[PDB]
């Protein structure tokens, strides 16, 4: 317990620290994802075949 | 071989076609940007 | 319309090197010179 | 009076940064904007590779 109080605060004043907010920090590491293939994806095969 | 010529001049004039595209784009946008700025600093100087 | 005009001098010339070959099989104008992330742009680069 | 002064700066400085949030969307919505140019040197790279 005291192990992810002392992780909560590095993390939370490293993001405003650096300027990330909440959500760009989840956006830039969750391993969920939508699983429909985007336009940026559709676009990068269609020039890339 | 005559072809390959003939072919070559018309894309190069191509490629000269979209070289000044892009350039006169750059230019326009350049002075959207210009015209928004001098329509906000009027309603900026009707607040001062 | 000037893509179109060069596009067509491009598979006739790519006709020629068949016929010169004899390999009907060869292909280079494989299409997608025209891209729409680019507004058409840089196809002049492709062909050539 | 003076208050009066004062609550219209607060106006101008909301004004300004209406001003900038629609620069920054002009420059999104702009024909030469950053996906024109980064697909544009991208097609041109790999011409040159």
């Amino acid at each position: 317990l005291p192990r992810l109080v002392i992780w909560l605060y590095q993390v939370t004043q490293w993001l405003t620290e650096a300027e990330i907010t909440t959500e760009a920090i989840w956006l830039l590491c969750t391993p969920e994802f939508s699983g429909n293939i985007s336009p940026e994806i559709s676009n990068l095969l269609n020039n890339l075949r | 071989p005559v072809m390959l010529e003939r072919t070559r001049n018309l894309v190069a004039q191509l490629t000269q076609f979209g070289t000044s595209l892009l350039s006169m784009a750059e230019h326009d946008d350049a002075d959207e940007l210009t015209t928004l700025l001098l329509q906000q600093g009027m309603e900026l100087a009707t607040q001062s | 319309q000037f893509f179109d005009l060069t596009q067509s001098f491009c598979l006739m010339a790519q006709e020629a090197l068949r016929r010169e070959l004899t390999d009907n099989g060869v292909t280079f104008i494989r299409g997608g010179a025209w891209n729409g992330t680019t507004a058409g742009l840089m196809a002049g680069e492709t062909l050539l | 009076i003076r208050r009066e002064a004062a609550q219209m700066q607060v106006e101008y400085q909301e004004t300004q940064q209406a001003h900038t949030q629609a620069q920054l969307e002009l420059l999104q919505r702009k024909f030469t904007n950053k996906a024109l140019y980064s697909w544009m040197r991208g097609k041109l790279s790999a011409i040159y590779y």
